[PDB]
Parts: C-alpha cells; structure tokens; sequence
C-alpha cells in the first residue's frame, strides 16, 4: 500500500536554461480534502537539505521565484525557470500522505552540462617499500571524463577493489576515479589488469601491470 | 468544548492560502508586469512620415542618405573638401536629413508666429509627432484633459538661435531652447497631470527614457505614458568635429559590421510611442501593438578611454535585461544591434552578442540593423529600432539590411550561432512567441537594452455591413479639412468596409470647429462624395 | 529569525553511550515538533525519529532499526532537544541533523558528525607512484582519524592536482591518493594532526 | 488511513502561513521602503563649502 | 552604484572658439557628460542619468533615484544638482518684465 | 472567478413552500461547505444552517428553530445548493444569504429577501401634516406592497426633505412620512406602482 | 459554558485618524495548536457582510492594508489607521472555538463623529380627512439630533407607537426620528404630550396636541 516515487536519475543543465524534473508515483496522493501530499527538498554539497516546494504548487521563502511546481494525482513536475551556478546538487521528491517516511529515496543529481569526455586511464605499479611492508595495492586512475558511468573491472575479480570518485572539476567539469586493487604481497607474487567501460569510450580499455 | 479542531482549519484557510498565493502573484506582476504599446509615430529622412511607409521603405531596400541641406544658412563650400586635416572641414557632404524641419502648424496649438519662429524646431516637431502617435492609439486627445498620464522624452541641446539675436523675439529664447520646456509645453498644451521628464544620455537618450516610463507605469503614478526622442541639427559643427577624428564614413553610409566598415554617418530622427500597462490596456479595449518584457540600463564606467565601450558591460546589461524580462537567449531570434559602423565599436558589439547569444542555439539567430538603411539619428536612433521591429513583427517578415559585402573579419562568426540578416525572410506565427532584441550604446558611457515580444492572439470579429452610413470629419482649418478628406478618400480607394471605418472615425477622433459630413452607402458613393465634398460650415451655436 | 545549534558529537568508541543536544531559538519552541535525521558518508539520508508536541501528548517515534537504543527528549523550559544514543556500532558512524517540524522539514541545523570506531590514532604511510613513461602521485594510508592535509611541492604545484577523497578501509583505517598530471622537483607534503606526522616524499623514475 | 490528518495539517500549514505573510510584508517594504541618507556636500555663495 | 544629476545648459564657451581647444567642447558642454564622466572617473556601473525640470530639476533626481533603489538594481545612488551662470542672459531676460 | 448567484426568493402567502437556489462558479464548489444565514429587517443576522462536503459525508445541520421545514442539498454536477422553505410564516421574513465555508464565511451572494403576507395590492392613503403657527409634510399610510415613491413638488423641493423608512403595520400594510422644514407651494406627490396609484396633496395651516 | 464575547457598543469616529475597537471573551480562545479562533466581519449599511481578519493576526485579500488586528488570551483589538467615509458599518468579533454559532451578537456600529445636537421636537395633529376615515395618528418628530439614544413616550401610553429612525445624514451628520401613535377617532376624542428625553437636550421636552 506504500506509494513509491521515481524520477530521472541525472540531468545536466546548461546555465540560464529552463529545466524540469518529473516525479512519478505508484498511486495518487490527492486526499479527500483536496490536497496533494508532496514536497521537494534540495541538497547542496557540504550543506544541509533545504525545502523548496510543498503540497505540489507552493514555494517557501528564501527559495527564488524561478522555482515552481505542478502536477497532481500520481505525477508531479518541478520546473526551475532559470539555472545559475548554485543550483547543482541533489533533489528529493517526498510524499506526505502515508507516515512515517523512512528515507528520501535515490533522488536526482543536477550538475553542469558539457561535452562528453573520454577518460585518461593510467595504471601505476605499487611502491617498492609498500611491497616490503607486506601489501600490494595496484591503482589505475581515470581522469577528465564526462559524464559519470565509468566501470572498472579487475582481471589477472571482486571483493578487494576500492573505487574513489572525486567531485566535478570547477573548470574542467569532468569527473575522475581511482580504482585500487589491494592484496597481500604474496598474492601479487603468485601471478603478474583493470578494464574501463564508459560512454566516452568507443570500446573498453584494458590496462595491465 | 474546544473539540472543534479537525475539520475547521481546512475550510478556514483554504481561502487564506489562495489569498496569500494571490498576493505573491501580485508582487511578481508588480515587479515584472509586461508593458503594452498602443501608440506609434515616426519622422525620418527620405519622406518617411508614417510607420508603414518606413516599413515598406526598408522592405524595398531603399536608402535614404540625402544631400546636405542649405536652407539652414550653412556655408557648405567652406566645409567640403578632400583635406580631412583642413580646419573646419568635413570630408563628407552626403547625409540623411529631415528636410521638413522648418515646417510647422502654429495655429493648431494656438501659437503666435513670433514665438513659433523663436521656438526650437525640436519642440514643435515633438508636439506634432506626439499628437500623431496619440491619435494612432485611437484615443481622444480631448479626453486626456485632467488625466494622470505622464510624458518622458530624450534630447540634447543644439543651440538653435544661439548666435545673433534680434531685439524683437526677445523673451522667448530662454523658453525656446530650455530642454525641460519640451515636456512642460507638451503637457501644458495637452493639459496632462503626470510627471514630465526630459533626459539626456547621448544617442541612447530615447531608449533609457521609455525604460524610465516603464518603472512609473509599474509603480502607479500614471495610467499611460509618452516616450521617444528627436534629434535635428541646425549647425554642422558636429560633422566637422567628427571629421577631425575621421569617425564618419566619407560616403555618409554606416556599414554595419560589413567588410567596408570604415566610418559613421549622422541623420535627424523623430520617434514617439505610447506605453500602457498590459492589463489596463486589455481592459480598455485598445489594440495591442507589442509587449515589452523588460529593460536594462547600466553605465560602462572605466574603459580604455571615455568614448570606447567595454564588451563586459554589454554582457552584464544583456544578462540583466534577460533576467528581468525572464527570458533566455534561446527564446529570442532577432536582435537589433547599435549598428554604429565605427571600426572600434562594431567588433566589440559583435563579440558581445557572440558571447551572450551565440551559445546553445538550436536555431541560428538573425542579426540586422537600420543604420545601413537610414543612418545614425543620435538620441532618436535608439527608439527608431523599436519603430521597425514592431512593424516587422506586425507583418511577420524579417526586413533586410544594406551594404552587406561580407561580414567584417574581426568577428569569429564560428564562435556564435548568429548570422547577419542580409536578406528579407518570413517571420510567421508558429505557436511559439517571437522575441526581438534592441540595444543602444551612448557615447556618454551609459548603455541600454530592450526586449520585445509579439502581441497576443486576438480573434477577428465579423460584423454586418450597414446599408447606409455617415462619414464625419473635424479639424481646425478649412484647408486641413480638405486635406483630411482627400486622405480618407485615398484610404477608401483600398479595400475597407464602410461600417468599420465609420465607427473608427466616430469613436477614435475628437470634435473640432471645422466640420464636414457625407452620407453614403457604398465605397464608390463615399469616394465620390469625399472628392466632391466642398460645402463646409464652421458655424457658431445659438 | 529562527536558528538552532547542534552539539555533543565527536569520536566515540563502540559500545558506550552519548547524548546530542540541540538549542533552538527564535520561535515558540514548545509548539512545534522536532525530529532527527541521519546521513551516512557517501549514501542517502535516513530519518532517525521525532518527538510530538505537548499539545498531542509529546509522544515519541523511533526508526525500528535504531529503536530501543536511542531516546529523544525535550526541555521546553530551555528549548533543548536531546537524543541519547546507546550501545553504538561502527555502522552508526554518520552525520546527524535536527529539524523543526514532524512532517515538513522546514528548518535544518548545521549538522553534527559522530564517528564510532575502535581504531586508534596512528601515523600515515606515504608511498610514491613513480611513472613508467604524464601523471604522478603519492598514496597515503593507515592514518587515523580524519583529516589529513596534502600539498604538492608545498603548494607550488597546483595545476592538475587531484586529491581523491579518503575511503575507510575494511581494516578500519583511512587511505587516499593525491596525484598530479604533468608532462615530462616533484614533492608531496603530508601532515597528520592527530599523529602530528609531517612526511615529505618525492616521485621520480 | 486519515485519522490524525488535521494533526499533520497544522504543521503542514503554519509555516506556509507565516512564509507567505512575510511575502505580504515584503510587498509593502518593496513599494514603500524608506531611503536612508549617508552623505551630503554643498557649495553655496558666501564661502559656504560644508 | 548609479548617479543622477540635473542641470541647465548655460552655453559655456558658446561664442568665439580658439582652434587649439577644438575637439573637446562637444564633450565639454553636453549635459550627459557630467554623469558619464563622474561615473567613469569613479569606475561605477550603475545607471548614469541627466535630467532637468528647470528650478525643480534636482528634486526629481533623488525621487527617481529612490524609485530605482526600490527596484533594487543599484546599491547606492548619487543625486543632486549644480547651477553656475556663464552669461548674464537670465538677468537681462527676467529684468524685461520686472 | 469565484462567483455566487442566488435566486428563488419572492413574496409568498403564509403556510407554503419555496425553493432558493444558489449557484457557484470559478472554483471547485464540491470541495467546500455551504452555509445559509438570514437577517431580519431592522435586526441582526441569524445563522440558519450549514452543509459539509462529500469528504465529510455532506451532512446537513440546522438550528433547532428552523428544524422540521427547511432542508439544504447540494449538486456538484451543476454546483448549486438548494434550500427549501416549508410551512412558510410571516415571522420568518428575512433577507437570506448563501455563504461558502462551514465555520468561516469567506463569501456572500447578492442576498434574497423573503416577504410573507396575506394582504394584496392597495393604494396609499395620503394625509396632509401641517403645523400650528416651521415644519410640515405628508404622511402615507395603509399601502401594500413595497415600494412607494414620494416627491415634493415633483422633485422641485429636496432641501430639508426627509423620507422616513416604511414600517410594516400590524395589519400587513405600510406607513411612513415625508417631512420638510421651512419657516413661514408645498405639494407632495405619492406614487405606488403595484396599485398604480398617484396621489397629489397640498399642505396648509 | 458558552463563551460570551463583548465589545464597545458604538465608536463614533472622525476621518483621517486611527481608531481602535476592543473585544473581550469569557474564555481563553487559544487552542493546543496555538491559535486564537477569533474572526472579524464587517457589514456595510444595506450591503452584504465582509470578512477582514481571521486569527486576529493576518488579513484577508481585498481588505485595505490600513486594517490590522492583534491580541491574545481573551482580549483582542482591531485597529484602523485612516478612518474613511465608507468605513462606517457594523463589526462583529465572532469566535469559532465552539461550533456551530447561533448568531453574531449585537455587534458594534460605527458612525461619523460630530458635535452633540439637540433634537427639534414637533407634534403634528392627525389630518382632517384621516379623522373622517375613522382613525387618528399623532406624530412626534425629532429633527437634526446627535448622537443616538433618543427616547419618546406619549402622555395625555404605550403599545400603539411605531418609531422610524433615519440613518446618519451625509450633510450635517445628525439624525431624525418619527414616533407615530394611531388610535380610533373616539380614543383620540376621549382625551384632550410626547415626552422626549435625549442627551442632546438638557431636560425632557413635552409638547401636546
């Protein structure tokens, strides 16, 4: 009976352009009193969440006039009239009819729009002293690729690979990833590669030891 | 006893919420209500006396650069030479001038001939074009008496009659040449009550002025407003001055971003437009010409010098105008550039629109100008653009420009999606509103930009044709009555219904002493009567 | 205007108990109903619980996952919202926000990060990543707790510098890698305030 | 399913009321804000310079 | 910051002109040049406006400045006026009717 | 826009039934709760009844005094509320109003008047009213129904003329007077349209 | 048990200056939610009622901004800043804590304020032909008096007197009252003095036929 919500996952937007995010639901939220029990929350990186739209078609203070909401029943749409640099973040569409709500859902990621970029893969051998410590951590880095979606798989495997994703570059406006396969030094000594798949790449690129 | 808490609040404030949301909408409209245009009048060299004449002239690619007039007492031979370095000389002898400057009707406003000759031509021409525009709006000038409408105008001093002065016309020169007297006199003769303001920002003086009116119309000190500007030159001292820096084009034609862009060219200009709030105009039943969405004015400030503008200021003003209007570069599709033709300003403006418009364009935007067709009209020049776009938007046709050999090489046109509108193109309705950009960069440093949107969709209404109908006409002079009658006869040669024109002339005109009436039932009947009507009585009542 | 301040967080060890206080001012504190939410590092946000207003009896509500271990309470006299966490686990390491409004989350605090870990402070280990042919970096690992400052050539080298966020390891230790892309004098300086360790390393073929 | 609806409505409601009331006073301040003066200079005949 | 000023054109240097100072009189006498030059020297970006309503030319300047400030496109504004007489034309003009 | 129209009122003899219908426009009529309130002439307003919406079952509640004869119903298809007089009585003569909102009343219609009488049309009885020696006038009595127009010298005399509001007699007729105060050409004209009666009278000491 | 709300019966006032009208209660109107369930309604003379203020704090649409209200507990006050000509009418501070409501109470009327005026007492005999009709009506008139509160009695008596009172005049802001006694001809001729008591008059005035 619990109504779930969904929306497009990520929508890069050029600045100063009208954008719209559509939130769908598995059931109508309108109540007999004549109100839709929905709201929208914003979340800037390194910033507490903020409320923009409540009950569908109402905007709170502080939120600039450019934001607006529409829809009813099971569908809703948040229209941002004009986007500046400080609209990048995460947007959550919450229902309010059924209580309590455990989580805010996956949300929607809003970033800047730019041209597609191909990652620059670079695999590095572990340092000798790191080996002598008793470990082997082979790291390949992907740099200057837009948008996200790069996948790295290890073949000589899973359960010992750690992937770190950095924030979008302020000027370059791509993303970068660091994939580290970690093992005991002996395991590396038994046998002497990471493969990358991305929409910026025509074919997956495999870089070995 | 206080159990009445569950059902109550919902019905209690289902109205409060909508009330307070309506108040929010009220603030939004108060800060950003679109303004409406209902009046139109222009006077430009080349015989341009009505806006449609100008639109047709631009449509047929007709240049209007004329020869230097001699009726002003100019020592023309002392100023024309191929020596650009000779003292007090201009290497240009060809330029657009309004040759009807000296002509004026003093008796219509009840003006004595001595003050009439002593009066600055700018002011008399202001009065004439203001009356023409107000009539074009289809509003009774007499009914404007006692109303709160205001007037705003832009013009710089020119010192008409500043030299030798006769001892007879004394006492009128101070009122003759003072700038504020322009608006003061137009309001006094019209008996208005709103603010009367004359401004000056060099060539941009018109564009800022109407912008100011918008604020007043948004603030609520006036119902309608009058805006515009006029520039007519009596002394050629400007040209020779500019001839000293060779800023003018030797042929007197401003090449707007062309390959042969090498100078400028001056001209006289007259423009007046009536502004009104969109909701009030809609209620009042006045026809809507076009709607403004916003405006912006800002001073460039520090630059490489005093006369050269900075493109970053242009970017700032464009962005501010778009934000205030709530528009994006994608929506607009045509921008009227300044079109100075200077070797300096033109590249700066070109890259300015390159950086501010030539981005993420799904359609390549079109750029045009009018100065290649007429020239630079100083303060009026700005408002001149508004004159043609609203006409071009009216006819759903993009007008072309002149002297387009190939775009100047100082512009990397690949950077933007703009292209020069060198050929006339159709601009029809498609369900997506059409938008046009206007801009002006005064030499004084200030810059202004305007955004225009097409008038809304209004359904045509069909009406039955009356069997018979009277046609009436009133004026202050018998010869004026005859000229008016000939003009309606010429208009009647075209295809119009008799009932509608009769209703228009009976509902959109005043009543004067000189009167004439002709009864007719057919277009041929009325044409014959008008061309044969010669009995008129300016009688006195008893 | 309306404001609230969160306090009482910091490093804690698993098993023990802690309390988080929140001072709200600028409005009628007792009329509204406050709530607490949690946000895990690099994940979504989870509603911890809430407390109703005294008009409705001041009832309490806790997320079933954390129910029975956390207790919220109110001091309307001082306008303070308290959340007492007990028997903490490593999974509870996250940031926590206090917000006015049981259903609408109108106003939010600055947040407070609480980290539960058995690991003790230790000195970081830095290993260069020598290029084999236009990038080079330093990998730092086994440092606790956050944060650690990394610079390239003592701030002289800034272009192309990518400082990837640190990721907690399954061993409970922290590690990151700081790289810089330069074609064809390259030192990295790492400072760890808790261990107060200052290590300068060089990356050359 | 809708027993304690008004209980949630009150808090769904009061913030909206106060917010758009702040907007209501915003209109008044926008069209009526007094304007402060921070500096004057004057030069008049008779040697008056300040 | 924007600037708004009001003044009456008194025709300073209207008569005989030396051929050395030519090229700056047109900028030196234009009314808008006052606000333009003050903003340019101060390096501002707010609107620069020159208006005039004869005696009450100043009193409208700060009124419209307050309107602009309420509109919020400028932070602070400069208003005022200035009147100096280059010719005694006003004196003889108004002496003609006592 | 939100607009209300009221109709169905009129003059009916006692002991009958009547229907008053109020139609709404420009909004969701069915989402609100209608109410009906009457005001006696020369008296205050009096609440009559109110009907909720379908969200609360659309129950109709009435005052005890009006119980047993009056019913309120609503039609969402035409967005119109009907209220039903039964066993109409003279004491119930009042101007009736239909309002939106159960408790709060945010809107009112133009309002309808209810006239209850057994008498029929009757010409005015005009009487002079002269002083003993600065005042004078004409008194009109026993006319039905309303209204009546009184002029002085066919409207020539207006200053000092006071026309007191008509008062319903115990006999079902009306009475009033027009008084002009002039110390030391005094013609009153009375017209009753329902009786088509025009009477001119003179006043002398 | 039922809360009783009171206020000054009438507040005559001049235009151009602020006025204030209070309203009391026999019970606290605050609810557990924290709201004062008090509303203010205004009815123009011979016109529909109008809503101005609810919760005694915030104002409805259409109402001029010069209106305001405040209060708490059981005391509240509506404040006007600029008294206007059309501002005259009947106000009602009506509560909503207990539902439904039977009436709106007496309310508070407001009139323009002028100097106290003494009535012009006149007594006029029944018309001769009205006497021939078999009836006799004696009328006592009070002219150009201010303020309200005139009291008329007949002596030569009660139960046959009908009183008509005009509203405030637009010209002089005074009032006029007419009391009519109707009897049969015999009763008129069976005896051969309308006492008037008003605050404008110093003493009651008696005038006989």
């Amino acid at each position: 009976d619990v109504v779930m919500t969904q929306s497009p996952l990520s929508l890069p937007v050029t600045p100063g352009e009208p954008a719209s995010i559509s939130c769908r639901s598995s059931q109508s939220l309108l109540h007999s009193n004549g109100y839709n029990y929905l709201d929208w929350y914003l979340q800037k990186p390194g910033q507490s969440p903020q409320l923009l739209i409540y009950l569908g078609s109402n905007r709170a203070s502080g939120v600039p006039d450019r934001f607006s909401g529409s829809g009813s029943g099971t569908d809703f749409t948040l229209k941002i009239s004009r986007v500046e640099a400080e609209d990048v973040g995460v947007y959550y569409c919450m229902q309010s009819l059924q209580t309590p709500r455990l989580t805010f859902g996956p949300g929607t990621k809003v970033d800047i729009k730019r041209t597609v970029a191909a990652p620059s893969v670079f695999i590095f051998p572990p340092s000798d002293e790191q080996l002598k410590s008793g470990t082997a951590s082979v790291v390949c880095l992907l740099n200057n690729f837009y948008p996200r979606g790069a996948k790295v798989q290890w073949k000589v495997q899973s359960g010992n690979s750690q992937e770190s994703v950095t924030e979008q570059d302020s000027k370059d406006s791509t993303y970068s990833l660091s994939s580290t396969l970690t093992l005991s030094k002996a395991d590396y000594e038994k046998h002497k590669a990471c493969e990358v798949t991305h929409q910026g790449l025509s074919s997956p690129v495999t870089k070995s030891f | 006893m206080a159990s009445t808490d569950s059902e109550k609040v919902a019905e209690y404030l289902r109205r409060a919420t909508l009330d307070l949301r309506a108040a929010r909408q009220r603030i939004r409209e108060l800060e950003g209500e679109p303004i409406a245009i209902v009046g139109m009048a222009c006077r430009l060299p080349g015989g341009v006396a009505s806006p449609e004449d100008l639109w047709r002239l631009v449509a047929e690619r007709v240049d209007a650069v004329s020869e230097f007039p001699g009726d002003r007492g100019w020592d023309l031979d002392s100023l024309i030479d191929p020596d650009r370095e000779r003292a007090g000389t201009s290497y240009v002898g060809q330029g657009g001038f309004l040759h009807d400057a000296g002509e004026f009707d003093a008796g219509f406003f009840g003006i004595s001939p001595r003050e009439a000759v002593a009066m600055d031509p700018q002011q008399r021409l202001l009065l004439e074009t203001s009356w023409e525009a107000l009539e074009n709006a289809g509003v009774d000038p007499i009914a404007l008496k006692g109303t709160d409408t205001g007037v705003f105008s832009g013009l710089m001093g020119q010192g008409y009659g500043s030299g030798a002065v006769a001892p007879e016309l004394e006492g009128f020169v101070t009122t003759g040449v003072a700038s504020s007297v322009a608006s003061g006199r137009v309001s006094y003769v019209l008996g208005l009550e709103g603010p009367a303001v004359t401004v000056d920002t060099a060539c941009s003086s018109s564009l800022v002025a109407m912008h100011l009116a918008a604020q007043a119309l948004r603030q609520g000190e006036c119902s309608m407003a009058l805006a515009g500007g006029v520039t007519v030159m009596a002394t050629p001292g400007s040209f020779v001055e500019f001839s000293r820096q060779r800023a003018l084009a030797p042929d007197g034609r401003c090449k707007a971003f062309a390959a042969a862009a090498d100078g400028t060219g001056w001209s006289e200009g007259v423009g007046v437009v009536v502004l009104e709030r969109l909701s009030v105009a809609r209620e009042r039943g006045h026809r809507i010409l076009a709607v403004l969405r916003g405006s912006a004015v800002n001073q460039d400030g520090a630059s490489n010098g005093l006369t050269a503008p900075n493109g970053l200021s242009q970017q700032r003003v464009i962005r501010r105008a778009l934000a205030a209007a709530g528009l994006a570069p994608s929506d607009v599709d045509v921008v009227e550039a300044h079109g100075t033709g200077t070797t300096l300003g033109d590249p700066i403006e070109a890259q300015a629109l390159l950086a501010t418009y030539g981005q993420e364009r799904k359609q390549p935007l079109w750029l045009g100008s009018l100065k290649s067709n007429i020239g630079h009209a100083q303060a009026a020049a700005g408002v001149a653009g508004v004159i043609k776009m609203v006409q071009a938007l009216r006819h759903e046709t993009l007008p072309p420009t002149l002297h387009v050999d190939k775009p100047t090489l100082e512009v990397d046109w690949s950077a933007g999606a703009i292209e020069l509108l060198t050929e006339a193109r159709a601009w029809p309705r498609n369900g997506r509103p059409r938008r046009a950009g206007v801009s002006s960069f005064g030499v004084s440093g200030t810059n202004a930009h305007l955004i225009l949107e097409e008038a809304p969709a209004e359904e045509p209404v069909a009406a039955p044709e009356l069997p018979v109908v009277p046609l009436v006409v009133s004026a202050r002079s018998t010869e004026s009555l005859s000229g008016q009658a000939e003009r309606l006869a010429s208009l009647l040669e075209g295809d119009v219904s008799l009932t509608e024109v009769a209703g228009a002339l009976v509902s959109r005109r005043a009543v004067l002493d000189e009167r004439a009436v002709v009864v007719a039932g057919s277009r041929e009947e009325a044409v014959t009567g008008l061309r044969a009507l010669n009995t008129a009585g300016s009688g006195t009542p008893g | 205007e309306v404001q609230l301040v969160q306090s009482g967080g910091g490093l804690v060890q698993p098993g023990r108990s802690l309390r988080l206080s929140c001072t709200a001012s600028g409005f009628t504190f007792g009329d509204y109903a406050m709530s607490w939410v949690r946000q895990a590092p690099g994940k979504g946000l989870e509603w911890v619980g809430f407390i109703r207003s005294k008009a409705y009896g001041g009832t309490t509500e806790y997320a079933a996952s954390v129910k029975g271990r956390f207790t919220i309470s109110r001091d309307d006299s001082k306008s303070i919202a308290y959340l007492q966490m007990n028997s903490l686990k490593t999974e509870d390491t996250a940031v926590y926000y206090c917000t006015r409004g049981g259903t609408l989350f109108d106003y939010w605090g600055q947040g407070t990060l609480v980290t539960v870990s058995s690991a003790s402070t230790k000195g970081p280990s830095v290993f260069p990543l020598a290029p084999s042919s236009a990038a080079l970096g330093c990998l730092v690992k086994d440092y606790f707790p956050e944060p650690v400052t990394v610079s390239w050539n003592s701030g002289a080298l800034t272009s192309g510098v990518h400082t990837f966020p640190a990721v907690l390891q399954s061993s409970g230790l922290y590690s990151l890698s700081s790289v810089v892309t330069v074609p064809s004098t390259y030192i990295c300086n790492v400072n760890h305030k808790p261990s107060n360790t200052k290590v300068d390393k060089k990356v050359e073929p």
